[PDB]
RNA sequence: AUAUACCGCCAUCUUCAGCAAACCCUGAUGAAGGCUACAAAGUAAGCGCAAGUACCCACGUAAAGACGUUAGGUCAAGGUGUAGCC
């Protein structure tokens, strides 16, 4: 469709969170659980509106 | 809401669209109690 | 000794899928995540209430498809809009099917306010991956 | 019905002549009645032991050309009626040359380590159908060490016949047709496996004759 | 225990075009009566209960040697092998 | 009320490497045992260590670590057998 455009990728973050392994004592071995999230730059130059 | 939740499945059990195996268990578990208890 | 969605090994004939012969540490690295929404990315409203919607399917459907369910099911969401892989065993009469079929998209898509579609995918056996 | 020559030379004796390819004067200077030290010896195989020079075993040839010659007769009957000979050693010495004697003719030998239960677990080491071998040839019967083969009772074990050069130190009681002499000198060996492939030789290409001449009847 | 349990039972006994009756001839979502259902009812009960006293069978078994304890029990004649050999 | 009925989740030896179905063999066919590469009875699917994978790599750190032991810990995360109250 002729859209001038670029791509970059952005820098990635993963955000990582604890928790207890057992369900009573033993708080000395937990277990981590994480989240990535991905990121895509999609600019778009010089286009109409419709 | 929890209500909502669990009156759709049990009419949906008494309608017979459910089967919900734990009060599939529980209360044949209970027949058993009053088979002999009770 | 960690428990967690280990099949315990005892002895050959216990037949698992390949979704249940996989241990938690291999999630991202031999498995995949069986439902699919956008709340867990960060950051991100709303992501309590359709967990829990999720959790109600997976209720909901091994109960109405009774004793016939092959595997665990695979929920996607595209928007107001979500779709159910299940895999099914070739044993109850296509015409059973049919009718919960429908019953199920419109009771599905009245409860939660939104098309749902469920696909499935006929298989005679359990699949087997590992005969521990 | 071809069951004719399955049994018309069992009616003759001495079908492939094989009394031709070898004598008591061949077997002398191929030093087979040698022996080891008096001292050395089984208790078994004095039945054939003719003497004992300066603490040296002679094996009594005129009895080991009796057995040599009803072994040499059955190894061509089970090499006539298409059977598999199998050729087991353990010398070390002329594995190249029992190698090269099972390759020359179309049979199978085995010269390096046995492995446990090769005959009698042979349906789970194998696929589970195998056509186990009907007839052992034993070069060597003992090891390298100085020990009975486990083959020996192991194909005495699953019904199937041995013929085997039996030595002045092995026992000779599961060996089917023992073949007493010598089987440490290079020309016993050689010897030996020229004579076990020139019976079976003959009835490789006897087996061709005879049939060729009923499919002509 | 879900076994008798079919697809097309409730506790509210009603009917179903696609499931529960012979298939799409009534097409219309019928109920039976209480009067009806208190029949089906303690008929799934009577054959549950069947199925309990052939689970309370006791077997004939056959006495070697005494009662509880693996004297002259035949077993069966033994597996074949895998290329024939029948015993 | 019982963790001495359990599931569920873990601790521990684990900074381990073993466990093993189905066979075969030796012990006069006893419980058992099965090791010798110049090799004498072991063959073995499967699981685990291992390899791959994550982070900054090939390293390291995490993750992983079976079968079992301690009737280890939890009926109070939740469910649930049995016993109890209404
Ligand atoms: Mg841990
Ligand atoms: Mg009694
Ligand atoms: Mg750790
Ligand atoms: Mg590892
Ligand atoms: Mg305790
Ligand atoms: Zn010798």
């Amino acid at each position: 469709l002729g859209i001038s455009i670029k791509v970059h990728e952005p820098p990635r973050k993963i955000e990582r969170f604890t928790l207890l392994q057992s369900v009573h004592i033993y708080k000395k071995h937990r277990v981590q659980y994480e989240m990535r999230t991905l990121y895509r730059c999609l600019e778009l130059e010089h286009l109409t509106g419709s | 809401n929890h209500h909502t939740y669990a009156e759709l499945m049990q009419t949906l059990r008494f309608l017979g669209l459910y089967r919900d195996e734990h009060q599939d268990f529980m209360d044949e578990q209970k027949r058993l109690k009053k088979l002999r208890g009770k | 000794k960690n428990r967690a969605a280990r099949v315990r090994v005892s002895k050959g004939d216990k037949p698992v899928t390949y979704e249940e012969a996989h241990a938690p540490h291999y999630i991202a690295h031999r498995k995949g995540w069986l439902s699919l929404h956008t709340g867990n990315l960060d950051g991100e409203d709303h992501a309590a209430e359709r967990t829990v919607e999720d959790v109600f399917l997976r209720k909901f459907m091994w109960g109405t498809f009774p004793g016939c369910l092959a595997d665990q099911l695979v929920l996607k969401r595209r928007g107001n809009q979500l779709e159910i892989c299940a895999v099914v065993l070739r044993q109850l009469s296509p015409h059973k099917y049919y009718f919960l079929v429908g019953y199920s998209e419109t009771l599905l898509s009245y409860f939660y306010k939104c098309p749902v579609r469920l696909h499935l995918q006929t298989v005679p056996s359990k699949v087997v991956y590992k005969y521990l | 019905f071809n069951d004719k020559i399955l049994n018309e030379p069992l009616k003759h004796s001495d079908f492939f002549n094989v009394k031709e390819l070898f004598s008591v004067r061949s077997l002398f200077d191929a030093r087979v009645h040698l022996g080891h030290k008096a001292g050395c010896r089984h208790r078994f195989m004095e039945p054939y032991i003719f003497g004992s020079r300066l603490d040296h075993d002679i094996i009594d040839l005129e009895q080991t050309a009796t057995h040599l010659q009803l072994a040499l007769n059955f190894t061509a009957h089970m090499a006539y009626r298409k059977g598999i000979i199998l050729f087991i050693s353990r010398n070390r010495q002329f594995s190249y040359l029992i190698e090269n004697m099972a390759r020359d003719c179309g049979e199978y030998a085995h010269t390096r380590y046995f492995r446990g239960g090769m005959l009698t677990n042979a349906r789970l080491l194998f696929g589970p159908t195998v056509r186990l071998p009907d007839l052992i040839i034993f070069l060597h019967t003992l090891n390298n060490i100085f020990e009975p083969h486990v083959a020996v009772r192991d194909a005495a074990k699953m019904n199937i016949p041995t013929v085997g050069i039996v030595d002045t130190n092995c026992n000779p009681c599961l060996i089917t047709y023992p073949v007493p002499g010598n089987d440490d000198s290079p020309l016993a060996v050689h010897l030996y496996c020229r004579l076990f492939q020139t019976a079976i030789t003959r009835a490789k290409e006897k087996r061709q004759q005879v049939e060729a001449l009923y499919r002509l009847q | 225990l879900n076994r008798g349990q079919i697809i097309g039972e409730g506790r509210y006994g009603f009917l179903w075009p696609g499931l529960n009756v012979p298939l799409m001839k009534v097409q219309t979502i019928a109920q039976r009566s209480k009067e009806e259902q208190e029949k089906v009812e303690a008929d799934m009960i009577q054959q549950r209960e069947e199925w309990d006293r052939k689970k309370k069978m006791k077997v004939k078994r056959e006495r070697g040697w005494s009662g509880n304890s693996w004297g002259g029990i035949s077993l069966g004649p033994p597996d074949p092998g895998p290329c024939g050999e029948t015993y």
